[PDB]
Parts: C-alpha cells; structure tokens; sequence
C-alpha cells in the first residue's frame, strides 16, 4: 500500500510541476509542502525532494536570492547525501548546493560544502561525456576559492573541452587560462615543472601572449615591471580575446589583486635571477 | 644403499633416492643385467 | 621454360628455408653453451647490514656466511629482510631478487573475496545505511575528521544472528567500499606463538595501509584452531590479550590511510567494556532476524540463479517454513535443485522448493556447533 | 611399547607398519601388545599435543588392525591393568 | 629461364654449403647433449622440483638435499616448457636445470589406490539408509551426469566428512560406496600421511590429490582425519611443523582449487572436535554426514 502512496505521489509530482507554471509562488509552494509532509518517511527514489530542491530553487528566485532560501536549498541538498537512487543527476544536484554557498559570498561557505564537493568525484571520465559537460561546472566553481596554482590545476581540465570544441576564441581561452596562473603564482618546484608542460603546446603557441609569458619561464635574466606593463597593454583589454583576461586584471576584487600579485611575482622573479 | 622408485625407456635412467641425499638420475653399472636391477628394489650405487 | 625455371627456383627457395632452420638450430646451441658456463647462486636472506662494504646474511639451508656486496648493487635496495643471491665460490651478494611462496603469509594477504552483489540476503536497512554512514565519512576525508579533532572511529561492530548477517554480508560491505577487504579469523594470525598473533595482525594492518580502500574485517575473531582460549590453568585469554594489543594498534602507532579495522564480529562471546568506549568501537550495527517479507526478498536473490518452471509462489514457500537464515533460505534453493535434479526436470517446479523448505523446516528444528553469541 | 615409541615425528608410526607388514608375511600369528597404555593408549590430543607423535602411532595402530582389510590372519591379545585408561577407539570391537 | 635456373645452381651450392653447417650445429648440439647425459647420470644431479619461475629466464630449485639455488640462466630446457613446481633436473655442480626428466609419484600413493575393488552391499549398511541417500548426492550425482546441476546452476560440493561414534559404519558407508560404485577409489589415514622429513607428508597428500586429478572417475577416503588435521599447534619453537605442512598441503588442494566435480573426497573421523575449522571452511568440506547411534529398529536389522 505504501508503494501504492508512492505511485500517487509520483503523480504528485507531476501535477505539483504543472500547478509551478499554472499558478503563482503561494499556491504552488503550498501544494509542495503538502506533499512533503506525507513524503518525509519515503526516499527520494526519483524527484520525490528532488522537486522540492527545485521549489526552493525557485524560491530563490522569487525571494531574489534570499540567503535563508539557499541556506533551505543548502540544508535539504546536505540532507539528500544518498536520497536520490540515480547517479549523475544526484551529483549535480550537489554542485547546485555548491552554486548557492558561492551565491552567499562568503568564499568559505562553498568551501565549506567544497568538502562535500570533495567527496564526489570522476565526473571526467564517465561513459556519454554527460558527466564530463556536468565536470565542466564543478572546475568552473573553483576561482577565488582555488589557490592560484590550484586555479590552473582546474583550468587544464577546463581546457580539454574547448579543446574538443576548438573554437577560435574559447580553445585559445581554454588554454589562455592555465598558462595566465604563472604571473599570479609564486615560484616553486611544481610551479617550474607544470610552467614548461604547458610551454610549447601548439595551440599556445599561436597566441602572441605566450610569447610574453615565457619569459617567466626561461631565466631571460630580469624583465623590468614597466616594459611588461607595455607588453601587457593588450592583456587588459585584447579587443580580439581577452577571454581569460578576468582570470588576470578583470576588474579589482579578482583583477587589482592579480594586478599586485603580477608585480609581486616579477620582483621574486627579480631577486631569483 | 640406495631405494629405485622408477624406471624408463631406451636408456632406463633410474632415479634413485638415496636415504636423505637426493634424487639421482643413474645409469645402471657396465657389469650389470638391466633385467636383474627392477623398479621399487633397494640398490647399491658407488658413489665414484 | 622460363615457368620450369621459376619451378626450379622455388624448390631452391624451399632448400633455403631449411637451411634457415637449421641456422636456427646452430643458434640454439650457441645459447645452450653460453647457458653451461653459468654455475648458479645460493640463494639467502640478508639478516643485516654489517656495514656497507659487508652484510650479515643466512643462506636458506642454515650456514650463514658474512658477505660483500658485488658492483652496482644498490646496497639502498640490498636492506636487511630481502632475499639475496650469492656467489657459490666467493659467497658475496651478486643481485637482488625478491621471491617468496609465502603461503600462511598470503592467507593473511589478500586470501579473503569480496561479494560483488550489494543485496545477497537483503537486510540492508542499515547495512547500507549506518554501517555504510560510519565508514564513508573518513574514508572520503579524514581531514575532515581531522578539523573536528575526534580520531576517526577505527572499526563499528556487527553484532547479529549467525550465519543470516555473518555467513552472508560478511563480504557484502567490501561491495559496498567497492574494495577487497582482509579477513581476521585469526586462524593465520595464531600459528605457533600466542605473542605472535598481535605483531602478525600488525603485518596484516600494514598490508591494509598499503590499500587506502581496503578495510580490515574482523570476521570470526573469536573462531581458532580448536576452540578459542579463555582465561585457564592450561591457557590464558591470549586472545584477549590480543584484543586489547589491537586497542592499543587501531589508535595512534598504527591509523593511516583512512583505513577501519572494523570488528564486525558477533563471533567473539565477551565484548571488552573499554574497547566499547567511543573511539575503539565509536558504534555497534545490529543485524536483525529477517521479517520474512524480507527473507520473501532474499529467496527471490537466491533464486535468481536458478532455473524454474515459472509456475513459482516464493511467498508460499517462504511462508511454509520461517528458516530465519539467509545460508537456510539458500539451502532451500539448493535442495529444491535437488528436487529437480530427481525425476531429471531442469525446470524447478513450485512443489519441488516446497518440498526442500519442508527439509529445511526440519533443519531449522535441529542445529548444531553453534557457540557463539555477542555480548 | 617403549621401542614404540621414538624420537623422531611418526618414526614409531613406521614401526608399526612394519609390525603389520612382518606379522602379514607370517600366516597366522597372534600379536601380544601387553601395558596398551605404554603404545599411547587414550586420545585426549589436546591443543599442546605433547602426545601427537604417540597418538598418530596409536591411530596408525588402528587402522592396521581394523578398516580397509583388518588383520586378515592376525589375532590380537592386548593386557591392561587399567582398561578404563584405554581408548574408546581401540576399546571398540573389530579390533578387539 | 636459363639466368632462373643459374640462381637456384647458386643457392643448392648455399644448401651444401647448409648441409655442412647443419653438421656443424648437430656436431655442437651432440657436445652439449653428451654433457647433458653425462650430467643427468653423474650423482650430484640432485633431480629435484622448480619452487618458482623468475624472469631477468630464471629459476629457484630446491634440491632432494633441501638447499635452494637460484640460477641467473633458467636451463638447458626450454623456459616456458618448464612448470612451476615440477621434477627439473639440476646440474652436478652448477645447479642449472639440464632436463625436465619423466613425471614420477610417490610410491606410497600409488599403493593407496584399491585396485582390487571392495566387497560390499549399500543394502548391509542397517538403520542409517538416509546417510546413504545423502553419500550418494554428494559422490555418484557428480559421477553420473552432472548436466541436471549444470542446467539449474547449482554445483556438487567437493569434500565430504562423516562423522559418528566409533561403532557407527563411517567406514563401512566408504567401503560400501566403493564396492558399488567403481571410481578409483584410494585408501588414506591421517598417520599414513605423517612421513619424518618436514614436508614429504605434504609431497604425498600433493602426490595423491594428483593420482585423483589424473583419474576422472576418482575418490579419495581418508579414515582418521583428525590425525593430519589436528588443532593447529601452537607449541612456540621445536614442534610437529611437518603434519602442519601436510594439513595445509590438504587445504591448498581444497581452496580454490578442483573446482570440476570430477574429483571427490570422502573423509571419516571418530571424533569432529579435533578437527580444526579451517578443514570444513566454507566449501572445503562443506558436505557433513553424521552417523547416529543404531535405534531400536535399526539394531533389531543390524543384529
Ligand atoms: N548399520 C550398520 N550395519 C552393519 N554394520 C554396521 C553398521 N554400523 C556399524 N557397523 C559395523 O561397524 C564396523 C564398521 O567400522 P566403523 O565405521 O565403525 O569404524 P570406525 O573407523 O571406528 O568408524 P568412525 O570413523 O565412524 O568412528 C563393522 O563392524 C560394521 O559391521
């Protein structure tokens, strides 16, 4: 008989789905919780909480990104660990708990369910590249959270799509912002290894913003700060790419502490050599 | 002394256990009858 | 004409051929002598390192010579505990070479299967739930265990009916970990010295860093050769004694990898209270007597290897007799095969598994060699 | 019995095979096995097993007397002052 | 045409000139083959069986005299011919393998087989005609066909142990079902097993689950179990290692191993308390056949 409530409750779903476009937030909410109380006891088999993640979802929407609506969405996604009996629509159900902590700002709060985020894993890989597309979001998260060699680790797996795509700007991109992450980051062991891996590659080699970048690759003895604000003139604004122009000076937040972090990095690159 | 465990074709090739030493691949003597040595019979074999 | 000629040609192509092969066979001699010159190396273990120039080894037979290392013999690989060949004249170490059969060691390896279907006998309500809930947590981040500084728990224990939670499910968790784990009977651990038993378990522990997803399993802890020993004139509770070594294992000298020793046990009849404080065993699952809607699932498991008429009521056999035991609901298949096997029907008719649970009824009346009870 | 019994694992054992196989060549002939206890007569094979070399000895006894073609023209007279002592096997007819 | 027939002039005078060389690696072949026979028959030839096979084309032979030898060079016979844990036969001095030799078994195991064939009825045995039943599922069901288990998916147990008082016929359902049935049947006891040397029990139990492999009819009785396999001993130091090594021989068999249905052993013991758990396992000896007491009807056929 509970399978028989179960049923029901499917169709619960898809009629709750038609009564979100057919009225407004007060009715369809309404109608969602009810179904939820009698569902507290049953799994989420398919969308059973899962429309409800998406009511809450559109909560946000109409509470024009309340935080205690993402801290809902937040609560009931850590809830659903297991809830969902399919595999890679659960896991981007996690990332979209991922999105909304990010929404909050307060860069630890995606962090903090990034643990979660830790646990899944593989998304590239996996048989259709449907997951791969879903991987592509997950490393999309990663910016200020990631550190800046680790926002390279993230954008090399980024680039194997575009890549694929090899569009004009969006491959060169692709690559573009891997190869940026040597200005914003420090010297050390990984740094040289993983700077003379990405070196060479062909499809950089078309760009003329490697030319500029390896000089921090080679020894080149000292490169002065004001020639490579000449040189990287084109960088602030390209008019042509400029694609991953915000992994570097996009604006101030994410681009004038790059812009201190170039310096910075060219006066280590200075007292090295 | 030595005890036969088995023998073989052409060239018998008898493999005898000493008592302890080893499993040894030897040949019957030149003044012998290969009819007189048999298979499951304890042997003298000279150890030169 | 000019085809007899190119007839004539082939046939001394053919000649060619064998002419190869009996280059072939020069080739093989050549080999065979070169072989001959070789006179072969003692083989031993390396006992110590003397020092660089020289190290203590004992050959295999029992002499022990001190020997010298040869030319590039990587004297940094050469470290005390690997098998060494040396020179049957010179006796000095010539190479490297690591081989062991090893065969109590291997029981003690990797010896013990993991059972790849994840509802074998059902009864997963918190087989896949808290015991899968305790165990995933450090093994996906120990470091978060870690920021809340409570040591991750080593090990959870499955106390349950015999045989329905411990001869089935036993190795259901290593599919549910997707891993091989490593079966503690102990039966290898305690060969010939009861003091023995704790350093062999930190051997087996070793092994079971060496793979971060394996987890150890203390499956029939207390089952040993015999019966197991408690505190007596003859023989002491050793095993206890092991019990709390293992405590003393599980925490601090040897937690690495995010790897459980759970002991998942009902075999053992007394629970030390210490080792039941949080932390040693932070949790207890108990598996449960199946509520027969319940068995009703795992007979249709066992059955799925089966072949049937199809004119099959599973809930009308299962009801006719309440076996209580995933390894008896087993059996009921089996001997309902041998009920088909009489009168040769490959089909297994209704009445046949009927007929086998009826036997199984009587079965589940009369059992015997069961001493164990947790708690 | 004390030659039975002997100190290298199972040489006694090999004795007696050789006590049956000499008693088999003889026709008709009787084996007095007096002080049974002394040729481990009990079967207690505890865990220490400090008896195991005389306890395979005493199984290799039965299985010679009895049990895939017995004795065959050998009669057994065995004397014990203590027959409680004596294992239930042996104590079993067919051997005795 | 005629230039055709002037190139295979030149190469049958090649050919002669490979009948020469043909000679020439005969003639350094027959060298290395009449050191061979030399070695084979020379007394520190030690034939004795491979325990492993290495690659840099290796070998570790154990010799009869109980001393391990690695050889850079795996022998004069071929390294894939060779098997792991098979007769080589090693040098005099150098301790290469110069032959693999013939196959030979343990002559103990050989007189173990009942070639004359028991003289029993499955119709004497009285009062225990349900042990019968179940002796004959676990033994003649895999003889005969065993397609039945095969379509349901279910496999004949390997292994039976038969354990009851002494006065209860564990023997005689063995010689019984050997008489009945004719399937190799061969004789075994846990003392005949025990040998002096540390491992020559373990050498005849490998020998006889052999002569079973060999034979696909075959079944093996081992009366006094117990004996081999008694609680493991845990004397530390000095102790009876060797009827250890042959119960585990026995178990190494059993694991893992003989999966055909082929081959079947029947095993009795006076008492099962001795026996350790290991020996029944899982699946090692999974089949159980306990003898009760004769009940009153059962004594009134027996007598
Ligand atoms: N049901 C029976 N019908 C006939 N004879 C029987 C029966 N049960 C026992 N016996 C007798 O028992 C003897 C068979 O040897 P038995 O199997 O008892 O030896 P065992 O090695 O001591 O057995 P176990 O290993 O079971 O203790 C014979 O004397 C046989 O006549």
């Amino acid at each position: 008989r509970r399978s028989q409530l179960k049923q029901a409750v499917a169709k619960m779903v898809q009629q709750c789905c038609t009564y979100v476009e057919e009225i407004t937030d007060l009715p369809i909410k309404l109608r969602l919780i009810d179904t939820l109380r009698m569902v507290t006891e049953g799994k989420i088999y398919v969308e059973i909480e899962r429309a409800r993640l998406t009511k809450t979802l559109a909560t946000i929407k109409e509470q024009n990104g309340d935080v205690k609506e993402a801290a809902s969405i937040l609560q009931e996604l850590q809830v659903e660990t297991y809830g969902s009996m399919e595999k890679k629509e659960r896991v981007e159900f996690i990332l979209e708990q991922m999105r909304l902590c990010l929404a909050v700002k307060d860069y630890i709060r995606t962090q903090i369910i990034s643990k979660k985020i830790n646990t899944k894993f593989f998304q590239e890989e996996n048989t259709e590249k449907l997951k791969l597309k879903y991987y592509n979001l997950m490393i999309q998260l990663d910016q200020h959270e990631g550190s800046y060699l680790s926002i390279c680790k993230h954008y090399r797996a980024i680039y194997d799509t575009p890549c694929i795509q090899a569009e004009s700007e969006k491959w060169q991109q692709a690559l573009k912002s891997v190869v940026l992450y040597v200005i914003l980051a420090p010297f050390d062991n990984e740094q040289s290894d993983l700077v003379h891996r990405i070196s060479g590659d062909k499809k950089l080699e078309e760009i003329p913003k490697y030319k500029d970048l390896l000089k921090l690759f080679t020894t080149m003895e000292l490169m002065r700060w004001s020639t490579l604000v000449e040189d990287y003139g084109m960088e602030l604004r390209k008019g042509s790419l400029e694609s991953p122009a915000t992994d570097v000076f996009g604006s101030t937040e994410e681009g004038e502490k790059r812009w201190k972090d170039l310096k910075n990095r060219v006066v280590e690159h200075n007292i090295r050599i | 002394c030595t005890k036969i465990i088995n023998a073989d074709s052409e060239d018998p090739k008898y493999i005898i256990n000493v008592k302890q030493f080893a499993k040894f691949v030897v040949d019957l003597s030149d003044q012998v009858a290969p009819t007189d040595i048999e298979e499951g019979m304890r042997v003298g074999v000279d150890r030169n | 004409k000019l085809l007899e000629h190119k007839e004539i040609d082939g046939r001394l192509k053919e000649l060619r051929e064998q002419l190869k092969e009996l280059t072939k066979q020069y080739e093989k001699s050549e080999n065979d002598l070169k072989a001959l010159q070789s006179v072969g190396q003692i083989v031993g273990e390396v006992l110590k390192q003397l020092t660089e120039e020289k190290f203590i080894v004992k050959a295999t037979n029992g002499p022990r010579y001190v020997v010298g290392c040869r030319r590039q013999l990587d004297k940094s690989k050469l470290k005390p505990g690997t098998r060494v060949a040396l020179d049957m004249t010179t006796l000095t170490i010539m190479r490297y070479l690591p081989r062991e059969v090893d065969p109590l060691v291997y029981n003690m390896s990797h010896e013990d299967p993991g059972n790849v279907s994840y509802s074998e006998i059902g009864g997963l309500s918190e087989q896949i739930r808290e015991l899968r809930e305790v165990i995933e947590l450090p093994l996906t981040n120990p470091e978060l265990f870690q920021r809340v500084g409570i040591i991750p728990p080593k090990g959870c224990l499955l106390y349950g009916p015999p045989g329905t939670g411990k001869t089935l499910l036993a190795r259901a968790v290593a599919s549910q970990l997707d891993c091989n784990f490593l079966k503690v009977v102990s039966s290898s651990i305690v060969d010939k010295y009861i003091g023995e038993s704790a350093r062999l378990i930190r051997e087996m522990f070793n092994y079971a860093r060496d793979h971060q997803p394996c987890i150890i399993f203390m499956d029939e802890i207390d089952a040993i050769g015999g019966r197991r020993f408690s505190e007596g004139t003859s023989a002491d509770r050793e095993i206890q004694r092991t019990l709390m070594e293992l405590l003393n294992q599980m925490d601090g000298f040897d937690t690495l990898h995010r790897v459980k020793m759970i002991m998942a046990t009902n075999r053992p009849d007394t629970l030390d209270p210490a080792l039941l404080r949080p932390g040693r065993l932070d949790r207890k699952i108990h598996i449960d007597l199946p509520n027969e809607q319940a068995r009703l699932d795992i007979l249709k498991i066992h059955a799925g290897p089966i072949t049937k008429h199809g004119e099959i009521d599973y809930e009308a056999i299962v009801k006719l007799s309440d076996g209580f035991n995933g390894a008896d609901l087993r059996n009921v298949c089996t001997e309902a095969g041998m009920f088909a096997i009489r009168a040769d029907h490959d089909f297994v008719v209704q009445e046949d598994f009927m007929k086998a649970v009826r036997k199984v009824a009587d079965s589940k009346k009369l059992e015997s060699k069961l001493d164990y009870k947790p708690v | 019995g004390s030659e039975l019994v002997q100190k290298y694992v199972g040489e006694g054992a090999r004795m007696v095979r050789e006590l049956f196989e000499m008693a088999r060549t003889k026709k008709a002939c009787l084996i007095f096995f007096d002080e049974i206890d002394a040729i481990g007569g009990a079967r207690f094979d505890d865990g220490a097993g400090g008896d195991n070399e005389v306890q395979r000895t005493m199984l290799e006894l039965i299985n010679q007397l009895d049990g895939f073609d017995p004795r065959g023209n050998i009669k057994v007279l065995m004397a014990t002052n203590r027959p409680d002592t004596l294992d239930p096997a042996l104590m079993r007819p067919g051997r005795l | 045409r005629t230039r055709l027939l002037d190139s295979e002039i030149k190469i049958m005078k090649s050919e002669v000139l490979r009948v020469t060389h043909e000679l020439q690696a005969m003639k350094d072949k027959i060298k290395e083959n009449s050191e061979k026979i030399k070695v084979n028959k020379t007394l520190p030839y030690l034939v004795s069986n491979v325990i492993e096979l290495l690659d840099v084309k290796c070998a570790v032979i154990k010799t009869s005299t109980r001393q391990t030898y690695f050889l850079p060079v795996i022998g004069l016979v071929d390294a894939e011919k060779l098997k792991p844990g098979d007769l080589v036969g090693v040098n005099k001095d150098s301790y290469l393998i110069l032959e693999t030799l013939p196959t030979e078994y343990d002559s103990r195991v050989k007189a173990m087989e009942v070639d004359e064939r028991p003289t029993e009825q499955y119709s004497d045995i009285g009062g225990l005609d349900k042990q019968i039943q179940e002796l004959v599922e676990a033994i003649v069901l895999p003889m005969n066909h065993k397609e039945k288990f095969e379509n349901l998916g279910i496999q004949p147990p390997k292994g039976v142990l038969m354990y009851g008082p002494p006065g209860t016929g564990k023997t005689l359902l063995a010689r019984a079902c050997a008489a009945q049935t004719k399937a190799t049947f061969l004789k075994l006891a846990g003392p005949q097993l025990v040998q002096m040397f540390i491992g020559d029990g373990a050498k005849l139990v490998r020998d006889a689950f052999a002569l079973a492999k060999e034979k696909a009819p075959s079944i093996i009785f081992i009366d006094e179990l117990d004996a081999i396999g008694t609680k493991r001993f845990d004397s530390e130091k000095a102790g009876d290692r060797e009827v250890q090594r042959t119960m585990l021989e026995l178990l190494n068999q059993l694991d893992g191993f003989q999966p055909n249905t082929q081959v079947k052993v029947i095993a009795a013991t006076n008492r099962v308390d001795i026996l350790d758990p290991a020996l029944l396992r899982s699946g090692r000896l999974d089949r159980k056949i306990e003898f009760p007491m004769p009940n009153e009807e059962a004594r009134a056929r027996i007598m």
